[PDB]
RNA sequence: CUCGAUGUUGGAUCAGGACAUCCCGAUGGUGCAGCCGCUAUUAAAGGUUCGUUUGUUCAACGAUUAAAGUCCUACGUGAUCU
């Protein structure tokens, strides 16, 4: 990778970039033929929002994603990472990919509210003052509907909408 | 009238409760309602559901025998669908054939 | 088993108490499993008029987990009675304002309607953080399983389990990631 | 180190549920042996107090035991006092241990003997219908042959082989 | 009743609800997705 | 902001962006040109 | 203690002997109410912890009565207290640096002028009055034909709700 | 429960069906003799 | 070491078949509690010169404090500490049947 | 549905609710300089006048008001009235 160091030094501005190490793809993957990350180690439609392991290979370090022309993921895929990263942030589970803020900004304390498959933005959402029929209730989404297609072991399909 | 057609919901509520109490003894050993009653059937054990009912109360050492061999019937039932035919039948698993 | 006749009552319809912890737990998760036990459906003597439900003491209330948008989409509704009353709370409101309304009312919710279930609720004991009184604390006999498995932060994994997984791609050395 | 169907580890690559392996079917049917020629010598032995066993009789299964009393729906032609075999056992059980027919026990290794002791009949049934509004109205009893049997003796005989 | 020609789309007979749910389009799956292969 | 079913860019200044769960149009060359969706 | 802002201290029972005027050096004439303290003593005092609310509560008590119609268990705590028994009994919450000893006196001089305070007492009693009187309803005409309803309600609701909702203004004690 | 399965090894759906459970004698004479047929 | 239910709580299952196939032989002993997994029962609970004489604490009660000592007390509603009228009570059967 | 009866306009009395907002609050746009307006988003806590003629609901007119809103409630409400 590469960094970018400003220094400062008697009223003048140096800007220069330096390579630091690089890591290199594990050896030997099991599905040489496949087209991108996913699919040559067999991962296509094997993991979830949960698996940080695999979600942290694709985002910045500030919690970005990265693009898809440089991770080479697939259209297909670089989306179904991209909703997976969402939901882990949401979740809590990357402490040590959060924003960047600048200096002299502390947030103020803000109410703590545990939640896991958070397909939209808390402050985006509005709630559900009529629930409407049986036959027309309005649904509460759970999950991302990208996934519709991972693995299922159960005999019940995933639901999405609650 | 009442008194008539309550010999139907008599029948009915009875199985009912057995259907509860054999749930409740079978998740004491880990088992679901239907993996007990739908395994014990593959090994040719036709309990119906009042005595699995009675046992689990009076002789909870003979159902949790009868527990363990519906679960090592499932596990070979799942041994079989994911071979392809080269594993020979459980020990379990095999009918005795009558004519 | 050779008891007495009344011992051996007295011991097969005797009331258990089972702890559960809440924490990370959907609250329907709890509720799905304290209201078996309220109503003594996890026994094999099971019956109505039996009177056979269990305590079931719920710890940690104030740090459950909903799924998907629901603390801001659940909302809660009541009506005082008055002209005007009808009062619509989303979950989060209502979570700050008591932190046992949640699971209580998803435990309510589930046990049956009838003149029985108000009777269970007094069986249930909901404490929002990890005090529990002393004497509650100490006819405990059982801990359940909690229903949802926790996922492990970033944070928590081992080395061993970072160096277990693959490196899967090759970044670029030229780009300022 | 990576064979063609290896998947890294993560929540969905495997099933939740744990692995499971059978035991060796040779290295089985011996340990059967052992276990049968055990419970067949408590058999031989006599280490077993009271006996139950479930009886498949008049379309019914009976859980029963010795000095018990069953109440059949029916009548059987037979007169009070006569001894006979319950001849469809499914299950006897002691103890410490069980044994389970496919779906019925041999003969020659259970047998419960009972005896009448009670031809009666049932107290009345009531069975009315009715529809409003259609005059529609009828009473009927019925008072349904019953017979009481008590169960003398539950013996099992050591045939495990 | 209601005419066989709607303005409106009619409600359907269950069952024949029923028979257009179980004859509806089922596109051939390739085992491996053909973006995944060279 | 006037209410569309459509949102359509009225000018090479305007861009879509998706705010508080709804799409708008903004433009600041010409602010008549601000659509929110409805 | 000293005074410290959020600090809340006692406050005190009085008897209201009526009202009088007072002018103004601009003119202006307001009148007042005289309250008159007449043997002010706290009883009690209730730390925060046992209170069951979020402050500390000290019991103030106002007016000797009687020894003689008073229940044995007041007797008996006030024979503790080295008092004789007050009339009324009244909790005002306050810090804790602001607790006193109980059976301490409390003077007119604990307010000083310049200050506001809030006056809280039983109204008078009215028995029970109709919607007029009690709710300020404007009845009916006098005459045009109005037959035995001149004071009345009137409609208490809709048809519909088939009901009358609860807190509905209705005749009663006021 | 199970209806399904017995069909698949040639046997009755109900288990009240043909069968040693169901046709064969419920019960015969303490001393031996067999039992007269059942009705059914 | 493969077992179809662990075998530590309520009893040692064995499965077996007998030569013809015919019948299930359960051999099921019990388990008895390890003495290492028990607590020890707990046993344990002046010049005066006038004797210690009995003294009756029990204060009675209104009918609201006592239902609501009762139902604390029981883990129960205040409604079944309430009486009931002539026509329930004499409608109870006082000699029901008795099964062993 | 109701004719072995579910009393029929307007008004008085007391109002419950909707928001498709008349006034008061907060915003976007304007052919918005300002003062006044127009249009849209959000907001139903609170408020929404007195008179002449007419049985009138309306309507016209006089004098006002921050404003004199639109609807539903058996065209709310006669075992409360007219
Ligand atoms: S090409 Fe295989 S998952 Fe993208
Ligand atoms: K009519
Ligand atoms: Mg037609
Ligand atoms: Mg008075
Ligand atoms: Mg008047
Ligand atoms: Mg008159
Ligand atoms: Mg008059
Ligand atoms: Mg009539
Ligand atoms: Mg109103
Ligand atoms: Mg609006
Ligand atoms: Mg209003
Ligand atoms: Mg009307
Ligand atoms: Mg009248
Ligand atoms: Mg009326
Ligand atoms: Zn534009």
């Amino acid at each position: 990778f590469r960094e970018v160091v400003e220094t400062q030094e008697g009223k003048t501005t140096i800007i220069e970039g330096r390579i630091t190490a690089t890591p290199k793809e594990s050896p030997n993957p099991p599905n040489p033929s496949g087209q991108c990350p996913i699919c040559r180690w067999n991962l296509k439609h094997k993991y979830n929002y949960d698996d940080v392991l695999l979600l942290s290979q694709f985002i910045r370090p500030h919690g970005g994603m990265l693009p898809r022309k440089i991770t080479g993921l697939c259209q297909e895929e670089h989306r179904k990472i991209e909703e997976c990263v969402k939901m882990a942030h949401r979740a809590g589970l990357l402490p040590n990919h959060r924003p960047r803020l600048p200096e002299g900004v502390v947030p103020k304390s803000k109410p703590q509210l545990n939640r896991y498959l958070t397909r939209w933005a808390p402050g985006s959402v509005k709630p559900i003052y009529k629930k409407g029929p049986r036959w027309n209730r309005v649904r509460m989404p759970v999950g991302s509907p990208l996934l519709r297609d991972n693995v299922c072991y159960s005999r019940t399909p995933w639901k999405l909408y609650h | 009238v009442k008194c008539t057609k309550a010999r139907y919901l008599k029948k009915k509520n009875m199985r009912t409760l057995w259907i509860n109490r054999i749930t409740a003894a079978s998740q004491e050993h880990g088992l679901k309602y239907p993996a007990l009653i739908g395994n014990l059937v593959k090994c040719q054990v036709e309990l119906n559901r009042k005595v699995l009912a009675d046992l689990a109360i009076y002789e909870p050492k003979t159902f949790k025998s009868l527990a363990a061999l519906a679960s090592r019937r499932r596990h070979e039932g799942f041994a079989a669908a994911l071979g392809d035919g080269k594993e020979p039948e459980g020990i379990f698993s095999r009918v005795v054939q009558y004519h | 088993s050779s008891f007495s006749r009344a011992p051996q009552q007295w011991a097969t319809f005797a009331r258990i108490w089972y702890l559960l912890d809440g924490k990370m737990q959907p609250p329907g998760k709890l509720a799905a499993m304290a209201s078996i036990r309220l109503q003594g459906l996890h026994k094999p003597v099971y019956h109505a008029l039996s009177d056979c439900g269990d305590h079931v003491v719920i710890m940690n209330t104030r740090h459950i987990a909903f799924s998907g948008n629901k603390w801001e989409q659940k909302v809660y509704s009541s009506h005082t009675g008055y002209p005007g009353g009808f009062r619509q709370v989303t979950a989060a409101q209502l979570h700050l304002r008591d932190p046992v309304a949640i699971v209580k009312l998803a435990i309510y919710g589930m046990l049956p309607k009838n003149l029985h279930r108000r009777t269970m609720m007094e069986r249930l004991h909901l404490f929002p953080d990890e005090y529990i009184p002393e004497d509650i604390l100490k006819n405990l006999v059982e801990e359940l399983p909690q229903p949802r498995k926790i996922p492990k932060r970033l944070d928590e994994y081992t080395q061993e389990e970072i160096d277990a997984f693959p490196r899967l791609w090759t970044p670029p050395e030229d780009y300022r990631l | 180190s990576y064979l063609p169907g290896y998947v890294p580890k993560t929540s969905l690559s495997s099933p939740p549920w744990p692995e499971v392996v059978l035991p060796d079917p040779v290295e089985e049917t011996r340990h059967h042996a052992e276990v049968v020629k055990k419970v067949n010598e408590m058999i031989v032995t006599g280490q077993y107090g009271r006996l139950f066993a479930v009886v498949h009789f008049a379309s019914r299964q009976w859980k029963v035991t010795s000095e018990d009393l069953i109440l059949i729906g029916n009548e059987l032609d037979l007169a009070c006092g006569e001894r006979i075999r319950l001849e469809k056992v499914l299950l006897v059980g002691a103890d410490n241990f069980t044994l389970l027919g496919k779906p019925l026990l041999g003969k020659d290794l259970v047998r419960v003997e009972a005896t009448v002791i009670e031809k009666t009949e049932s107290w009345p049934r009531i069975i009315m219908r009715f529809r409003k509004r259609k005059n529609f109205k009828k009473k009927r009893i019925v008072t349904t042959p019953q017979t009481v049997l008590r169960i003398n003796s539950i013996e099992i005989a050591p045939c495990l082989l | 009743g209601s005419k066989a020609v709607t303005r409106h789309r009619r409600v359907m007979h269950f069952q024949r609800q029923k028979l257009m749910a179980v004859t509806e389009y089922i596109p051939p799956k390739p085992a491996i997705h053909p973006s995944c292969l060279p | 902001f006037k209410n569309k079913t459509v949102l359509k860019k009225r000018c090479k200044d305007c861009y879509l962006v998706k705010r508080r769960g709804r799409w708008y149009v903004y433009c600041k060359t010409h602010p008549r040109h601000k659509q929110r969706q409805m | 203690h000293p005074w410290e802002p959020g600090s809340f201290r006692v406050g005190l029972i009085a008897l209201k002997l009526g009202m009088m005027p007072l002018w103004t050096k601009d003119g202006q004439k307001h009148v007042v109410t005289l309250l008159q303290v007449q043997d002010c003593h706290v009883l009690k005092y209730t730390s925060k912890e046992n209170c069951n609310g979020k402050m500390a509560t000290l019991s103030v008590g106002g007016k000797t009565v009687s020894r003689f119609r008073k229940a044995t268990s007041i007797l008996e705590f006030y024979r503790e207290l080295g008092l004789p028994p007050k009339q009324t009994v009244k909790i005002f919450n306050i810090t804790d640096n602001a607790a006193i000893k109980p059976g301490t006196p409390l003077y007119a001089a604990h307010f000083r002028p310049g200050q506001y305070v809030d006056v809280t007492a039983k109204t008078i009693g009215k028995g029970f009055q109709g919607v007029m009187k009690r709710w300020g309803f404007k009845g009916q005409p006098a005459t045009h034909g109005q037959t035995k309803t001149h004071r009345r309600p009137g409609a208490v609701a809709t048809g519909d709700i088939g009901r009358v909702w609860p807190g509905t203004k209705m005749p009663g004690k006021m | 429960a199970g209806g399904q399965w017995r069909l698949q090894q040639g046997l009755a759906a109900n288990p009240s069906g043909y069968g040693p459970l169901t046709e064969l004698p419920d019960w015969s004479y303490a001393d031996g003799r067999p039992a007269p047929p059942m009705k059914g | 070491t493969y077992s179809p239910l662990p075998d530590d709580y309520n009893c040692n299952v064995e499965l077996a078949l007998t030569s013809d196939g015919r019948t299930i032989v359960c051999y099921h002993p019990s388990v008895d509690i390890p003495y290492e997994h028990t607590k020890p029962i707990p046993r344990p609970d002046h010049d005066q010169v006038l004797k210690t004489r009995l003294e009756e604490k029990v204060e009675h009660l209104e009918e609201g404090p006592m239902i609501e000592q009762l139902s604390k007390m029981f883990f129960t509603t205040k409604h079944r500490w309430y009486p009931h009228g002539r026509y329930h009570r004499c409608r109870k059967n006082l000699n029901p049947p008795k099964d062993r």
